[PDB]
RNA sequence: AGAACUGGCGAUGCGGGAUGAACCGAACGUAGAGUUAAGGUGCCGGAAUACACGCUCAUCAGACACCACAAAAGGUGUUAGUUCAUCUAGACAGCCGGACGGUGGCCAUGGAAGUCGGAAUCCGCUAAGGAGUGUGUAACAACUCACCGGCCGAAUGAACUA
RNA sequence: AACGAGAUUCCCACUGUCCCUAUCUA
RNA sequence: GCAGUCAAGCGUUCAUAGCGACAUUGCUCGGCUCUUCCUAUCAUACCGAAGCAGAAUUCGGUAA
């Protein structure tokens, strides 16, 4: 979305961020990148693999 | 069976179709037009016979 | 049947079983008759729905009793079994009580049919089916503890292990948390827990393994002190053609004494006497040869930690359980190297130049390129084939210049002569 | 089952009810299709057989070993013009085919006689027992 | 039977008219996007086939394809078109100022009786610096969302006795309107080839009026055939050139043949021009005029990007039964006859 | 999507008065409950 | 497939990143979608939520109040009984034809002093009312008194019928 | 379903109920004028897209009618009520903390410490904490709420009826 | 026991009755 | 279905003039062929629940 960049954490395995201004952009997009990520036609018990959003927070924090 | 018009395949092909799939066919249309600009040249030569 | 049973039918709760048998009926049926038809049409309606659900209830049960394993019936070690793992009265009671219930709604359905035949108005004839349905449905809610019951047992014995009492066996036995889990988890591909308490296991593991060119299974139990849990090891000795490997800790761990192990081994002895036991060691040292004393046993010591003497352990073990002109080669081949798949420095396969070039179906193989000839410039062939109704390899052979001088040396032989005139 | 790779469209000769010769030294001399594994289905058409289709048939003349039992067979030969892609329409002399099991492995140790090229192609143990091919 | 092909009833005339267009790219260069020839012609070929995860993956395989013959298009117009909320509103045609005596043909039902005086006026209203041609030619420029070409058939170079060609409509979809319009200005009384708008291992849509069957008899007796029908996905094999010969030569065969029969086609001429090539059947029947668009859309598979590399072309007798391809072979396998000596 | 049936509000003549005899109805049942 | 395939799965590796977030919000979802489908579900779907949603309903009307309690502290198309006589029996019953389907032998009959309910056969029919030709056919319709074996076993010998056999099943009467 | 008495139709046109055997109006010579009945006043359609207070949003609303059938209900739709409750000794919501020792109460049993289950289900200490509300571990732990207490400062809560 | 254009069933042969229609003539 | 166990309330006051829902406890004329329509769907399409390891499956939703 127009107004979201996206980053690749340092020194952490495995993790995608994603920062902007809106709210929208921001969670919708975040929502789209574990969406498109389905396990289909199989367990949720079993199948761990997908992409998920570990933390919800600010850019600047104070 | 999937349908001829089932939403998946018709993205799948959407895939195919900005890839090598368009690009060989925006090749031939160059090709056909080049073909179509020489046929003015010849045709002007025809031109140039009675000119002459 | 055999071995392992996942292949059962599920069972609805009786509740929800009859949520399944009597919406298809609602569902599948015609559903839609005026009063003012004929009094045929009437009957033959609520005939329909009342035979309808009959079969609907018959198939649902049916499937129940032929699914699960007639146990008095499959194998003497699996009759015990699932008598260990479940109340094997009661496991009887439940399928005589669906067997019961098949007769009985068989029953209805044959009487409300008859009782059908009668009818006058559309009223008693609605008032007979809903009598008819709703005595079906009284008899299934009457299945409301059995069926739960059926669930459990359906889930718990689809998950169950599948020994075969007719391969090479050998049990792993022992104090519970001996340190026999870790001899099944360097043995072969078995995830079993070696967690710091008496009864981690609560089941018989199997794991797989080959040696001489032939299947083994080696099972691994939950130990012996009675418990369910417990009397499954005891059985699963009793009943399989085996040899069982007790083993002990001659160590602090374990949290047991091994005198205890000595008294424990000596009363299980008559069950495992038959069985040509192995024993083996992962005044004092004396009472091992105590153990000893028994007609077929034998002693060994061994580390978990190194893998040499773990494998010493089953080469003895399968041991015991089998008692019981010149060719033609080019150099080139000989002196070619061996192919590494995880080698980064090789030869290129056809496989990794078609996923280069991309795609398995899309890329076209040349033919070209990859046979031998004096000019690589006239590789990318086109050869003719035909020439004017004859084909081109019928005259097709070296020399053919020579052979055709020869034919021009028979034209000057016939253009004097004075044929062409 | 059994079929290796792709299966093509060649013409049908063979319906049910309809008596070919065995081909394969199992024992039996003819056989009888009673249904076709893997047809079509229109209103009032009968399951055809082709080349090389593994069809459920059934012994009519042969050793009582081979009877009582209906079993899969496929079809060897045809004797309809069928169509092959080298430019050729060509037929055979008789109808013919071999019993098998479902796998698509033979029975009989030889198949007398020529085997279609198409059916060859797709069934690999056909192939294996044939003496001519095509 | 399919309730689409419905009201099933004689077309409007045998010329139909193609319904759809390819869409547009206003950045593409300017070329056509149909044309049009006359069906008359079928034949077989053998080709190799190099399609990969087939069954016949370097294998030879033989089919039938058609000939339709096309001499080359002659534009003598451009339509210009707005768009409404009415659909499409044709506002200025212009025309070529000398047109042929086929076409001139073509606005009479009589062409004898007629004192043939057909353009003379338009013809003179050109006959100065152009000042109102060039005022309809910005007109068009000017307004006119689509810009489609008039063209017409070369029917005397068509072996066919019906000396009257027809008049078609063909879109651009070269981008920039001004450039529609100048390429038109640059091709009145010109003609069109046929590889400027084809070429080999193109997909094409070729549309006909379906052969008329007349009377026939929820499964309804009344009129079978001579319905406008549009068949696609037809691969052209082969585009061809009418003064060079050796046509039937192909990369196998190479021997000096045209693609026309021995004695020609059944109910038609030879071929004397270009021609088209393409596989299948072509709907309608011989000495019928169709009209080839190109695919409506990117309608790539392995079945529209492979190249076909053509073997052998049968060129025997389709009167009667084939033996011999050219007339050199029949007399070569005969020996000498009768009347030779 | 085929959107379903829709029902009437048309009420027919036969219905309408077919109303009026069961309304009437329901009157001389509840003035005998009323005694008991 | 051993044992516990999947709970030793999670015991080692965890249900999902994502399985407590989806659970939580799914619960707290439900109080809006029982609601959803209460004002949609068109047709028996309807009928059948509203049913169970009313037992949902006094079910937890029944575990409040009684933890607030424990807080505290021509042929005849109706059914008959043929006593066993009756080969040769009809005298006065030219073409009254009863068929062998309609014959229902052992009623249903509770005992009203002590709520049990044995299933007896039946002796004999002595007086059903509306008909006194019924008496002598043994039609069994609603208010008639028939005769009950206590062979299986204070007992009243008499019992008066409560159901209509043409409607239902079974014949169901009460001791007098 | 049976009587009695009563209207209507029948031998009766006309206004209305869109339409019509029994529904609402209606003392039929031929005309003119005025006023009305039942029904109506968006347009079809003659007559107010009047006025006034309200209620309703319907994934096929409703205009319908002794308010009769599916009809007893379900609903975190919405508006009115009634009866009991809390509340500036601080209401509901919200996080922050305590949420105790006898005591791992007895049998149970491999392991069951409140939370697999069988029975009482008691004492003390407080501001208040159940031989324990669910999640959880093999068993514990840890978290949770019900019960209090700390900031926060005006309304809120439950059960019914329309 | 042959029969009689008696009837039925089976075995062998044959055919557009059909799969599945197609064409020609009157 | 019959009888009982509860039992929101209402009974002319109101539980001891009585009715009473969901549960629950007692034993027990047929068939050949076509057109169109309906969904109360067997398959095909996409989903939800299920000891759903994979495969296979069971129930359920949208769907003609």
């Amino acid at each position: 979305r127009d107004g979201v960049t996206i980053e690749f954490s340092t020194n952490v395995k495995d993790e995608i961020v994603l920062s902007g201004n809106s709210v929208e952009d921001v969670s919708q997009n975040a929502a789209d990148l574990q969406q498109i990520c389905r396990v289909r036609n199989k367990d949720i018990r079993k199948f761990l693999d997908g992409i998920y959003v570990s933390h919800k927070g600010f850019i600047t924090e104070d | 069976a999937k349908s001829l018009r089932a939403s998946s395949h018709l993205n799948a092909k959407s895939v195919k179709r900005r890839g090598v799939f368009q690009k060989a066919v925006d090749a031939r249309e160059q090709r056909i037009s080049d073909k179509l600009k020489e046929d003015l040249l010849k045709q002007k030569l025809e031109d140039l016979k009675k000119k002459e | 049947m055999q071995l392992s049973w996942k292949d059962i039918p599920t069972v609805a709760p009786a509740n929800d079983l009859l949520d399944i048998v009597l919406n298809r009926t609602q569902r599948k049926t015609p559903t839609v008759i005026r009063p003012g038809f004929k009094i045929t049409r009437i009957r033959a309606f609520y005939m329909r729905k009342v035979k309808y659900t009959g079969e609907g209830f018959v198939e649902k049960f049916e499937d129940i009793l032929k699914g699960f394993p007639n146990i008095n019936d499959v194998h003497p070690f699996h009759r015990d079994l699932m008598d260990t793992l479940y109340e094997k009265n009661h496991y009887k009671i439940s399928l005589a009580a669906i067997s019961r219930a098949k007769s009985l709604v068989e029953q209805v359905a044959r009487d409300y049919v008859r009782l059908l035949k009668f009818g006058q108005s559309l009223f008693q004839c609605k008032q007979l089916k809903r009598a008819a349905l709703g005595r079906m449905a009284t008899i299934v809610k009457k299945l409301r503890d059995p069926l739960a019951y059926l669930e459990q047992v359906r889930q718990h014995i689809g998950r169950l292990p599948s020994i075969d009492p007719n391969t090479r066996t050998l049990l792993i036995c022992g104090y519970p948390n001996v340190g026999k889990s870790s001899f099944l988890r360097c043995i072969t591909k078995s995830d079993v827990d070696v967690q710091p308490y008496a009864f981690t296991t609560k089941s018989l593991y199997v794991g797989h393994f080959d040696y001489k060119y032939l299947r083994f299974q080696a099972i691994d139990t939950p130990g012996i002190l009675m418990n369910n849990i417990e009397m499954q090891s005891i059985y699963a000795i009793a009943h399989l053609r085996s040899c069982v490997l007790y083993f002990m800790d001659l160590s602090e761990q374990c949290g047991f004494t091994i005198e205890a192990q000595v008294k424990l081994f000596h009363s299980i002895k008559p069950l495992f006497a038959n069985k040509s036991v192995m024993v083996v060691i992962n005044e004092r040292a004396q009472l091992l040869e105590s153990v000893k004393e028994v007609p077929g046993v034998e002693i060994m010591t061994s580390s978990c930690q190194l893998e040499e003497n773990v494998m010493e352990v089953r080469n003895k073990a399968c041991e015991k359980l089998l008692a019981s002109r010149t060719p033609f080669i080019p150099e080139s081949v000989k002196n070619l190297k061996k192919y590494d798949p995880e080698d980064p420095n090789r030869r290129k396969l056809a496989r990794d130049i078609e996923a280069e070039n991309g795609g398995a179906g899309v890329f076209n193989v040349n033919l070209k390129d990859k046979y031998l000839l004096e000019d690589d410039e006239w590789k990318n062939d086109i050869m003719p084939e035909i020439l004017d109704g004859k084909n081109v390899y019928d005259f097709l052979d070296p020399e053919i210049a020579a052979k055709l001088q020869a034919l021009e040396e028979e034209e000057e032989k016939l253009e004097n002569e004075g044929f062409y005139n | 089952n059994g079929a290796q790779g792709t299966k093509f469209r060649i013409s049908l000769g063979l319906p049910v009810g309809a008596i070919m010769n065995c081909a394969d030294n199992s024992g039996a001399r003819n056989l009888y299709i009673i249904a076709v594994k893997g047809s079509g289905s229109r209103l009032n058409r009968l399951p055809a057989a082709s080349l090389g289709d593994m069809v459920m048939a059934t012994v009519k003349k042969g050793k009582p070993e081979l009877r009582k039992k209906v079993m899969p067979a496929i079809v060897v030969r045809q004797a309809k013009s069928w169509r092959r892609r080298d430019g050729v329409f060509l037929y055979f002399e008789d109808n013919a085919g071999v019993i098998a099991n479902p796998k698509g492995e033979m029975k009989g140790s030889a198949i007398t006689g020529p085997v279609g090229k198409e059916c060859a192609d797709l069934w690999p143990r056909v192939a294996s027992n044939s003496g001519v091919v095509v | 039977g399919h309730l689409g092909f419905l009201p099933r009833k004689r077309a409007a005339s045998i010329r139909a008219r193609v319904k759809a267009f390819p869409k547009d790219d206003r950045s593409k260069p300017v070329a056509l996007t149909s044309f049009l020839g006359y069906k008359a012609g079928m034949t077989t070929i053998v080709r190799d086939l190099d399609r990969p995860g087939s069954k016949f993956h370097k294998r030879e395989v033989v089919e039938a394809v058609t000939v339709v013959d096309t001499p080359p298009v002659v534009v003598v117009g451009v339509v210009g078109y707005v768009e409404t909320p009415r659909g499409l509103r044709s506002l200025t045609t212009v025309w070529a100022e000398h047109l042929s005596d086929e076409v001139k043909r073509r606005f009479y039902k009589n062409w004898y009786k007629s004192k043939k005086k057909a353009f003379t006026k338009y013809s003179a209203k050109y006959a100065q610096d152009g000042a109102g041609i060039e005022r309809e030619l910005a007109r068009i420029k000017k307004y006119a969302s689509v810009v489609r070409v008039l063209v017409h058939t070369q029917i005397r170079k068509t072996p066919l006795a019906q000396k009257k060609a027809h008049l078609a409509e063909i879109q651009l979809n070269g981008g920039s309107i001004s450039e529609k319009v100048d390429w038109a200005r640059e091709h009145f009384e010109k003609t069109v080839a046929v590889d400027s708008v084809f070429e080999q291992n193109e997909m094409i849509d070729a549309i006909a009026v379906t052969k008329g069957h007349g009377f026939e008899g929820v499964a309804r007796a009344g009129q079978r055939g001579y319905h406008s029908r549009t068949s696609i996905n037809h691969k052209i094999y082969r585009v061809g050139k009418g003064d060079d010969e050796a046509n039937g030569a192909t990369s196998f065969d190479r021997t000096k043949k045209t693609i026309t029969p021995m004695g020609g086609f059944v109910h038609y001429g030879e071929i004397k021009n270009d021609f088209i090539m393409v596989k299948g059947c072509i709907p309608g029947n011989r000495k019928r005029i169709v009209t080839l668009r190109k695919s409506l859309y990117t309608n790539t598979s392995r079945k529209a990007l492979e190249e076909v590399s053509l073997k052998w072309i049968d060129t025997a007798s389709k009167f009667g039964k084939g033996r011999f391809q050219t007339p050199a072979e029949k007399h070569a396998f005969m020996g000498t006859l009768k009347k030779d000596l | 999507m085929r959107v379903r049936k829709r029902q009437s509000r048309r009420t027919s003549t036969k219905l309408k008065e077919g109303i009026k005899k069961k309304a009437s109805a329901h009157r001389k049942k509840e003035k005998k409950m009323a005694k008991k | 497939p051993q044992n516990d395939y999947i709970e030793r799965h999670i015991k080692q590796h965890g249900k999902r990143l994502d399985h407590e977030e989806r659970k939580r919000k799914r619960e707290a979802r439900e109080s809006h979608k029982i609601s959803e489908r209460a004002q949609k579900l068109t047709g028996w779907k309807g009928k059948q939520f509203a049913k169970k949603r009313y037992a949902e309903k006094v079910s937890m009307r029944k575990k409040i109040k009684a933890h607030e309690q424990s807080k505290v502290k021509r042929m005849i198309t109706k059914h008959t009984f043929v006593g066993e006589g009756f080969t040769r029996r009809p005298v006065k019953m030219e073409r009254i034809i009863r068929p062998s389907a309609l014959r229902q032998k052992k009623a249903n009959v509770t005992h009203p002093e002590l709520g049990v309910t044995v299933f007896l056969p039946i002796l004999a029919v002595k007086k059903n009312p509306q008909s006194p030709m019924y008496t002598q056919l043994g039609v069994l319709t609603k208010g008639t008194i028939i005769e009950v074996n206590v062979s299986e076993l204070v007992w009243g010998k008499y019992a008066q019928v409560t159901n209509e056999p043409d409607r239902d099943g079974c014949v169901n009467a009460v001791l007098l």
